[PDB]
């Protein structure tokens, strides 16, 4: 409540409309590889 | 300073009534030297609590002459802790001398002053001693914390009225309260050898009811206890928390009574010097 | 009339000669008191000698003008204390300024509060001065210009108050009131975080006979972030056992076991349950205490103007005794 302090910031839509998180990147490393040979 | 209560017309009836109110007292909420009877008006009868709660913030003043027209008061204390003048006792009980005088809304109802042509009335509070006036407190507050020649309450401001209770009944928990606390039975084995130790231990002590039931082992030793002692701190804080308990529920002593001449004891509805403290 | 004081003391904190008559001068305890109290009075975990050595640092000297004091807090206008700086004669000053500080931020650390150290005497009017040593007299009881000063360009006086300090309650809580006579009080703020605390001032007006719950709500945010540090560096044990838990079933029961007085000291009375009330690091009253405050008197007015100050209006000395504000 006191101090002037700082506030956590939280999400302005609802809650259910921010992704849960991931990483999409169909680029295999290893196949790469064997492409490249 | 002297406030001057400006009276509106009047139906010559009530103002002959009016004119017997030499002595009660009113609540202001503004100390302006000019004022209208309008201003200085409570509602009727209802809610005890928060009358008394509502005595605190507004100040009060005593009233000395009623002209036709105008209404001569006294600020009651604002500069003057000598300031004679006097006040009807308008209580239930009587004032003998010495002791002091302390404002508690109306019982009951009934009590009452109507005056027709400005269509409002006035509700002038009671004087009971101090003695008293505590237990009335005490009493009331003590009906007030049950609902979780007696009105009932409202839980509208009840609920404060028990904050305010249980604020200052934590706070007097401490460290050393559990220590003195632990010889509760050493206490009353002292209490059944001694007539007068034994006088002081009432009846219904709710805590004769304690050292029957349970035992408690020596408490913990404090956080560096070689340094500081701790029941005496703890007996200090209890001595300044009572000095102003009842003023925080009730109301502050606002006069002690003393006659010169007159009999000491006066009965009421009789008007009876005082100085003010 | 009005009865006036005369102290003879040392040219330290208070400096009638730098003023002009017209603002509310303090009385300082004897320190040597204040540190031996200490020794008891720190909470646990803290340091105990520390207050000694802030005293040691600044080395009789009585009284203080609150125009002094007020710099040496949080709460200031850079203004103010580049006049006490450089309007002030004496040598040294700002490192005494700096001392001082130290000194009243480590009194609410080792929980001997300032407000019990600082009676408060009425607004100066005169003094004569050797070489460091003064002799100042206040107003004690009256409204202030029934005195007469010795100036002879204003025999009279008023009350100079600060106005960085001034702090408004009517106008500022918006009661909805019209101004007519208000009191006066000068109340203190106190915050207790280790090593990071520190004390703010404030002189406050308003018709408000019992401060109270208006303080308690006016610092809301001083009690909040004070209650939950302040009981810091105490070690408090486990979690609570849960013979902790005071039983109340037992009150009212027809059977149950007990035993009269007489015999407690070791009987055949081993069944009776045990209840083990053990408070060790929980938040005392010491500890949430964050307000201090003393009535003043009664005014009329206040205008601003000037550095900014604040001009009285009737100011009637009356000055109180002083007042917690810890729930």
């Amino acid at each position: 409540i006191p101090g002037s302090a700082r506030h956590f910031i939280a999400p302005p839509f609802p809650v259910g409309f921010w992704a849960r998180p991931g990483f999409g990147e169909g680029l295999d490393a290893r196949l790469a590889l064997a492409h490249a040979n | 300073m002297e406030v001057d209560i400006a009276l509106p017309t009047l139906s010559p009836g009530d103002l002959s009534a009016l004119q017997r109110c030499e002595g009660r007292v009113v609540f202001l909420e503004t100390l302006r030297r000019h004022a209208t009877l309008r201003e200085v008006a409570l509602p009727c009868g209802g809610d005890v609590l928060a009358a008394m709660a509502a005595y605190r913030r507004r100040f009060a003043a005593v009233i000395t002459r009623v002209t036709p027209h105008r209404m001569l008061a006294t600020p009651l204390g604002v500069g003057g802790r000598g300031q004679s003048l006097v006040l009807q006792n308008t209580g239930p009980f009587d004032l003998t001398n010495g002791d002091h005088v302390c404002l508690v809304p109306p019982l009951l109802g009934d009590e009452c002053l109507r005056l027709t042509s400005a269509n409002l009335e006035l509700r002038f509070p009671m004087t009971l001693p101090l003695a008293q006036a505590r237990e009335l407190t005490a009493r009331v507050v003590a009906r007030a914390a049950e609902t979780l020649q007696l009105p009932p309450p409202h839980r509208d401001n009840a609920e404060a009225a028990t904050r305010s209770l249980v604020l200052n009944m934590i706070f007097l928990l401490n460290e050393g309260a559990v220590i003195l606390l632990s010889l509760i039975p050493n206490l009353l084995t002292l209490g059944a050898q001694d007539g007068y130790a034994n006088a002081v231990i009432q009846l219904g002590s709710a805590t004769r009811e304690l050292g029957q039931l349970v035992r408690q082992p020596p408490p913990p030793l404090p956080q560096d206890h070689a340094r500081r002692f701790c029941v005496f701190e703890a007996l200090e804080a209890w001595i300044a928390s009572a000095s102003r308990l009842g003023d925080t529920l009730g109301t502050r002593p606002v006069a002690r009574v003393c006659i010169f001449d007159g009999p000491p004891t006066v009965p009421p509805g009789e008007k009876a010097a005082v100085v003010e403290v | 009339r009005a009865r006036l004081i005369r102290q003879v003391t040392l040219a330290d904190f208070c400096e009638p000669q730098a003023e002009r008559p017209g603002l509310v001068v303090l009385a300082l305890r004897h320190p040597a008191d204040l540190a031996g109290a200490a020794y008891a009075a720190t909470p646990p975990g803290k340091n105990h000698r520390d207050l000694e050595e802030a005293w040691l640092a600044l080395d009789r000297a009585s009284v203080v003008s609150l125009n002094f004091l007020v710099a040496a807090a949080e709460n200031a206008d850079d203004a103010l204390r580049a006049h006490v700086t450089t309007n002030y004669r004496d040598r040294r000053t700002a490192a005494r300024l700096e001392r001082f500080a130290t000194v009243l931020r480590a009194m609410i650390r080792s929980h001997v509060f300032p407000h019990r150290a600082l009676h408060v005497l009425g607004g100066l009017l005169g003094h004569v001065t050797q070489d460091r040593l003064a002799s100042v007299t206040c107003v004690a009881r009256g409204d202030q210009e029934a005195a007469r000063t010795n100036d002879m360009a204003a025999r009279r006086s008023q009350v100079h108050v600060p106005a960085c300090a001034l702090m408004d309650v009517d106008r500022e809580l918006r009661l909805g009131g019209d101004d007519g006579l208000r009191f006066a009080y000068l109340v203190f703020v106190y915050t207790q975080r280790h090593r990071r605390e520190a004390l703010r001032v404030h002189v406050a007006v308003s018709r408000l006979p019992e401060l109270g719950d208006a303080l308690s709500f006016l610092l809301a945010g001083t009690r909040v972030d004070n209650a939950i540090h302040g009981t810091d560096e105490a070690d408090a044990p486990a979690a609570p056992a849960a013979a902790a838990a005071f039983p109340a079933y037992l009150f009212n029961d027809p059977r149950s076991a007990r035993c009269p007085t007489g015999r407690l000291n070791t009987p055949a009375a081993e069944a009776l349950p045990v209840w083990a009330p053990d408070m060790r690091g929980r938040a005392t009253r010491n500890s949430c205490m964050y307000a201090a405050y003393v009535r003043l008197g009664t005014v009329e007015r206040v205008v601003r103007r000037a550095l900014p100050l604040a001009h009285m209006e009737r100011f009637t000395w009356d000055v109180g005794a002083w007042e917690e504000c810890f729930f």
